[PDB]
């Protein structure tokens, strides 16, 4: 999981979980890398897998 | 299993798109980027029950795959969750449109243009696309937009989320169905 390519105006939808420092399952790395950089680089993943 | 329902491969979960047939051989369609690298198809996440192999992919540039069923006894339904779908058509700018997914289960909107360019990054480039302010989350990839009883998409990806509001892009089915030479029952 690297997220040097993101943002990213889209993701595709499949599910393959991430889970983020949030405690939040992310639905893919699409969806986990772009909420990173929302986070301005705070959030990071926590384990591969559901939370 | 109908338009919707979930489906697992060997790496993730997608979305049945729609059950398609072409003679006496049936079919579902999905989206390529849930078909590209995989073999087998099952129907729960225990991958118990099998339902198909992987017969073609188009991913990227188009976004759209199909998977023969190898699966006797289940029940193939020609309907989007309970919906009857007998036609495809193609989308329209201010038409009414579904999604149904696997995830986020229901959701409606409208078509907002036609032919948009989805870049999904490194090369995976998506063309031809249909856009709707229809939101979908991970998992939804694959299912079905449709307008009533007529098949128009399958869910290819998109921004934003169900809570709070986005915007989904849709491979339309009916390239599909004229690749394989399949159609909607």
């Amino acid at each position: 999981v690297d997220c040097s390519e993101y943002p990213k105006p889209a993701c595709t939808e499949e599910y393959r979980p991430l889970c983020g420092s949030d405690n939040k399952t992310y639905g893919n790395k699409c969806n986990f890398c772009n909420a990173v950089v929302e986070s301005n680089g705070t959030l990071t993943l926590s384990h591969f897998g559901k939370c | 299993i109908s338009g919707g329902d979930a489906i697992y491969s060997s790496t993730g979960r997608c979305s049945l798109g729609f059950n398609v047939r072409s003679g006496s051989t049936y079919y579902f369609l999905t989206a390529g980027h849930c078909t590209d690298g995989a073999t087998t198809w099952w129907a729960n996440s225990a991958r118990t029950t099998v339902l198909g192999t992987t017969s073609g992919s188009s991913f990227p540039n188009n976004d759209y795959g199909i998977v023969r069923y190898t699966n006797t006894t289940i029940p193939k339904d020609g309907t989007v969750g309970g919906q009857d779908i007998t036609s495809a058509a193609n989308a329209t700018v201010g038409m009414a449109v579904t999604r149904r997914g696997s995830t986020t289960g229901t959701h409606s909107g409208s078509v907002t243009a036609l032919n948009a360019t989805v870049n999904y990054g490194g090369g995976d480039v998506v063309y031809g696309m249909i856009r709707t302010n229809v939101c979908a989350e991970p998992g939804d990839s694959g299912g079905p937009l449709y307008s009533g009883t007529r098949a128009i998409g399958l869910t290819s990806g998109g921004s934003g989320n169900c809570s709070s509001g986005g915007t989904t892009f849709f491979q339309p089915v009916t390239e599909a169905l004229s690749a394989y030479g399949v159609s909607v029952y």
